[PDB]
DNA sequence: TTTCCCTTTCGCTTTCAGGT
DNA sequence: GGGACCTGAAAGCGAAAGGGAAA
């Protein structure tokens, strides 16, 4: 099947610069490269195009090549809602059996457009410049860049395009990571599904038949639901922090000023407020009182009500991570939504006394619960680093490389301008 | 089979030749014939046409270049394949070695049969009343972008048997220019009649006119001995010094030699200062005495100044000193200098913080040291104590990006060698003065300040202060400052302004931006000598402007606003 | 609720060196 | 006036953002 090729904003080719890496992580990248070569899945470069790689060592001993693939996929054009004239998932007759494939059971090898090859390239640097650095680029495309939603739909739809015209009476479609087949008759969908299975095999798609699952409709479309949900989270401020005036004076500015927000009366955190009477010095004590307690539970009430029920289902979802005191801390957005909120599990946090490390850590684990939700990674991770220091933290930090792998959106450390998320921003926040 | 051009449109573009004076002209003839007779170049019947012309090479000889700029931009660029110079210093000391430079590389070098005839040119005639004769390469162009990619691609081939065949001999190769070093004289020989093979077999010429065997080498701008290196150039540009451009031309010496030499940025401050001002090359700048100081103690370091070719086995150390102005690094074997690592002397934030600098710096030569050697460093010198590093990792986010995966030491012991001794040190390396939390039992004083210039402090004692500005937060400086001359003793500030709040809590340590607002400049400078000249700490926070919240804080805060009104 | 007061941070232009 | 590709450094300036008053 003649490879479409991609669609690009730009004709413009982007170069990343490579960095040195230690001898050890060059041998890696070289065997690793010549490997790839045999399986005929790159071949030598000359292109214009560069994006940097890096090598991570599992504890196996073996390498695994990732590559940085932001520069190329921000020049991806996105397509609109192609074949929208399809059926849905709810319009199937619940009498009819369902197989049920799971993409990230798969293993893809698409291959590429011959114009298309150029632009995934990339360069394995020499010691000392002693030599030219060695050049490669894909034939096939690298795993990561099924991460784009676009390409990785276009490309399902495209390999499932004849079994579905032909086979008329089966239904047959790509839901949110899921490949379904169904048809009235049990021995009428094994047919369409071993059609599927050859075809989609033509086009790269590998699919794990030990891992095929099959069950009926109302099974599906309700675990669906049980599996995806978004987890109700009694948030709260953290208390045990709060010990002296200069503590509180900070915390009651940024609650009095986000309160008309809240749509709490002036006058109703009083007993709180009045917490600031007494010793001006900034080290003498202050404890809450039952009533101070119970007026920031209304705020704590307040920020418990903006998180959503569920999902919108066209727009894709964000991580903002701050950088709060002992250990960071997430929030999954969709735009201006807060969805849920994402700690690292608390016994391990002592395990990690490089901070960097837990930001890493907790961008991975909150990616799974991201996928988890909504079917993919989240199109942008928003991180307390500066452009140069996420450049120096891919150098560096191997916890920043497993925890930011195989990921094309942006990372940026642009946050919200909405007073609520502001507010959220300058406060400590945990889930008892 | 070699490598074709990629070519976005075949519309042919015609450039026409220009004159050139008989001496230039002869030269011209004198070597375009000879590639004629080697069948580099052919008649040409194509309606391409670029100029070709001369220019003068160190041999004397000259060169045939082709300007190539319009066909140039309808070629695909090639990625780039060698960012930077390789080190001789990474070359194993008291090897033998020799070095070769191939004989009209890019013309040995053919091109693919289709793209001859759009590298057509004109050779006029010796006589302005006879007609031009017409060529084409055959072979890369000199004046063709992507001659470079193509000539590494094929000189890289040509060695790499080479490099496997003696995987324990030093092999640098830069477009023709080649170093070979191993351990023994029997080892490189052995070496070079493997090479001598290879690069025939490819059609390639050893220039032997141009070899060297023998010390002192010269190689890639540097003089090699067996262990001594320097800069080939030892002269900067100082007699003349009238001009912007005059200045331009000689810090552009200097910086070549930095590395090697050990300039210091802060040894440049004054050089590098008179480079501001009017845009025009041609504006005047006046040679100041400090300026000339900075001059002599640069010649002093050409003369005294080298870097030293290294064990094979050894690893290398690090070495950061709380130098001046900003952190500067040695990469170091033991007692012999490999390399100098530098700080820009203009900064990106207002305050950059000394530690930030230490931990860029450690980063940035972490990285270079990688690239020399193929490993970090075993062990990184510090001028910070075991509890400044602790404190460090916890709270520096830049100094847990800079350390990130570093498996060797981390210690304060400098070699107690004189060597390093002229180096000028700083003592701002972290807060001392600027504390992090409130003080104990210590008078609280709060500030404000008004676009009407008005600024105040209250508490434990009042002042209003009539200050020159117009701005809210220049006023406020002003207060900070007369707050932390009047009380000699321990206090906690308290300010509504986010912007005076982080600029006297990063003062101490900080390099203040040159801003094109002078005033600005004077204010924090001002505000980091009153720091630095405290007897006693003190602590800044911020106050949320505006709250109208009950206690005491807030109390003081709306009294310094009132004593700042009307 | 977006739409401007600045100010500060980032990216880019334009000089100089240097290498084949 | 007159080529190509790479590296490093300097100052200045224009583009865009952060914050927090102003529309
Ligand atoms: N100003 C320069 C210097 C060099 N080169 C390129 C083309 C040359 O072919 C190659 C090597 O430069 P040499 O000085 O060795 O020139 P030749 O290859 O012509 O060598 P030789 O003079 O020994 O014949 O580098 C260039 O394009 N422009
Ligand atoms: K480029
Ligand atoms: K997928
Ligand atoms: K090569
Ligand atoms: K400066
Ligand atoms: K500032
Ligand atoms: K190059
Ligand atoms: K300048
Ligand atoms: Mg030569
Ligand atoms: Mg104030
Ligand atoms: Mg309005």
């Amino acid at each position: 099947p003649k490879p479409i090729p991609l669609t690009w904003k730009t004709e413009k080719p982007v170069w990343v610069n490579q960095w040195p890496l230690p001898k050890q992580k060059l041998e890696a990248l070289h065997l690793l490269a010549n490997e790839q070569l045999e399986k005929g899945h790159i071949e030598p470069s000359f292109s214009p195009w560069n994006s940097p790689v890096f090598v991570i060592q599992k504890k196996s001993g073996k390498w695994r090549m990732l590559t940085d693939l932001r520069a190329v996929n921000a020049l991806i054009q996105p397509m609109g809602p192609l074949q929208p004239g399809l059926p849905s998932p709810a319009m199937i007759p619940k009498d009819w059996p369902l197989i049920i494939i799971d993409l990230k059971d798969c293993f893809f090898t698409i291959p590429l457009a011959e114009q298309d090859c150029e632009k995934f390239a990339f360069t394995i640097p020499a010691i000392n410049n002693k030599e030219p650095a060695t050049r490669f680029q894909w034939k096939v495309l690298p795993q990561g860049m099924l991460n784009s939603p676009t390409i990785c739909q276009t490309f399902v739809g495209r390999a499932l395009q004849p079994v579905r015209e032909k086979f008329s009476d089966c239904y047959i479609i790509h839901y949110i990571d899921d490949i379904l087949c169904a048809a009235e008759t049990k021995d009428k969908l094994i047919d369409c599904y071993t059609f599927l299975q050859a075809e989609v095999a033509n086009a790269g798609l590998a699919i794990a038949s030990d891992k095929i699952q099959t069950s009926t409709p109302f099974h599906y479309l309700g675990m669906q639901i049980e599996n995806r949900k978004i987890k109700p989270q009694k948030i709260e401020i953290r208390k045990d922090t709060l010990k002296t005036l200069n503590d509180f004076q900070k915390l009651l500015g940024d609650i009095n000023w986000i309160r008309p927000t809240l749509g709490i009366p002036t006058y109703a955190m009083s007993n709180l407020f009045s917490i600031l009477r007494g010793d001006s010095d900034l080290n003498s004590k202050r404890i809450l009182t039952p009533e101070a307690t119970k007026e920031i539970k209304l705020v704590e009430e307040k920020i418990q009500s903006a998180q959503i029920n569920r999902i919108g289902p066209l727009a894709p979802l964000q991580l903002l991570i701050f950088a709060t005191a002992h250990s960071p801390t997430g929030i999954i957005i969709q735009n201006t939504d807060l969805v849920e909120w994402s700690f690292l599990p608390h016994s391990t946090v002592k395990t990690f006394t490089l901070y960097l490390d837990q930001i890493a850590t907790l961008i991975g684990q909150t990616r799974l619960r991201i996928t988890k939700l909504c079917g993919n990674d989240p199109d942008k991770i928003v991180v307390p680093l500066t452009k140069e220091q996420v450049r120096q933290a891919f150098i560096n930090s191997g916890a920043w490389q497993i925890g930011l792998a195989n990921f094309v959106g942006i990372i940026d450390n642009h946050y919200p301008k909405t007073k609520i998320f502001q507010f959220l921003k300058l406060t400590t926040w945990i889930l008892p | 089979k070699p490598i074709p051009l990629t070519w976005k449109t075949e519309k042919p573009v015609w450039v026409n030749q220009w004159p050139l004076p008989k001496q230039k002209l002869e030269a011209l003839h004198l070597l375009a014939n000879e590639q004629l007779e080697k069948g580099h170049i052919e008649p040409s019947f194509s309606p391409w046409n670029s100029p070709v012309f001369v220019i003068q090479k160190k041999s004397g000889k000259w060169r045939m270049l082709t300007d190539l700029r319009a066909v140039n931009a309808l070629i695909q660029p090639m990625g780039p394949l060698q960012p930077g110079l390789p080190s001789p210093a990474m070359i194993p000391k008291d090897w033998p070695l020799i070095i070769i430079d191939l004989k009209d590389c890019f013309f040995t070098i053919p091109l693919a049969e289709q793209d001859c005839e759009k590298f057509a040119f004109t050779i006029p005639a010796i006589n302005n009343k006879e007609p031009a004769t017409r060529f084409q390469w055959k072979v890369l162009p000199q004046g063709m972008l992507n001659s470079p990619t193509i000539c590494q691609t094929f000189v890289g081939r040509a060695l790499q048997p080479v490099r496997e065949k003696f995987s324990d001999c030093y092999i640098i190769h830069y477009i023709d220019d080649i170093l070979c070093a191993a351990e023994t004289k029997d080892k490189l020989i052995d070496c070079y009649t493997f090479l001598q093979a290879e690069v025939a077999n490819a059609g390639l010429a050893i220039a032997s006119d141009k070899i060297q065997t023998s010390t002192p080498f010269h190689y890639l701008g540097m003089q090699i001995e067996n262990r001594k290196i320097k800069p080939q150039k030892i002269e900067i540009r100082k007699d003349t010094l009238k001009t912007l451009n005059d200045f331009q031309k000689l810090l552009g010496d200097i910086n070549w030699i930095r590395p090697t030499l050990g300039i210091p940025t802060y040894a440049m401050s004054n050089l590098f200062s008179i480079l501001r001002g009017d845009s025009d090359l041609n504006s005047k700048r006046i040679l100041t005495p400090e300026a000339t100081k900075e001059i002599k103690l640069v010649e002093e370091k050409i003369q005294s100044a080298q870097i030293n070719r290294i064990g094979p086995l050894a690893p290398l150390q690090l070495l950061i000193f709380a130098t001046a102005h900003s952190p500067t690094g040695i990469i170091i074997q033991n007692t012999d200098l490999v390399e100098w690592s530098f700080l820009p002397h203009s900064t990106v934030k207002t305050f950059t913080l000394y530690l930030d600098q230490i931990a860029t710096l450690i980063g940035q030569t972490r990285l270079r040291i990688t690239k020399l050697c193929g490993n970090d460093p075993d062990k990184i010198v510090v001028p910070l104590t075991k509890e400044q590093v602790r404190q460090a990792f916890i709270n520096s986010g830049a100094w847990q990006i800079g350390l990130a995966n570093f498996v060797g030491i981390i210690d304060n012991h400098y070699p107690k060698t004189k060597i390093f001794q002229f180096l000028k040190l700083t003592t701002w390396i972290l807060p001392k003065i600027t504390r992090c939390e409130p003080l104990e039992n210590a008078l609280t004083v709060f500030t404000d300040g008004s676009s009407n210039g008005k600024a105040a402090y209250t508490g434990p004692k009042e002042r209003v202060i009539k200050t020159p500005y117009q701005s809210a937060q220049r006023a406020e400086l002003v207060a900070v400052i007369t707050v932390l001359q009047d009380f000699d003793q321990p206090i906690n500030i308290i300010s509504d302004s986010a912007y005076v709040v982080q600029a006297t809590r990063d003062v101490e340590t900080a390099l203040i931006k040159y801003s094109m607002d002078d005033q600005l400049n004077q204010l924090f400078n001002l505000l980091q000598q009153t720091v630095r000249k405290r007897n006693f700490p003190f602590y800044i926070t911020h106050i949320r402007a505006h709250t109208n919240l009950p206690g005491p804080l807030t109390k003081a805060n709306e009294q310094a606003d009132l004593l700042v009104s009307s």
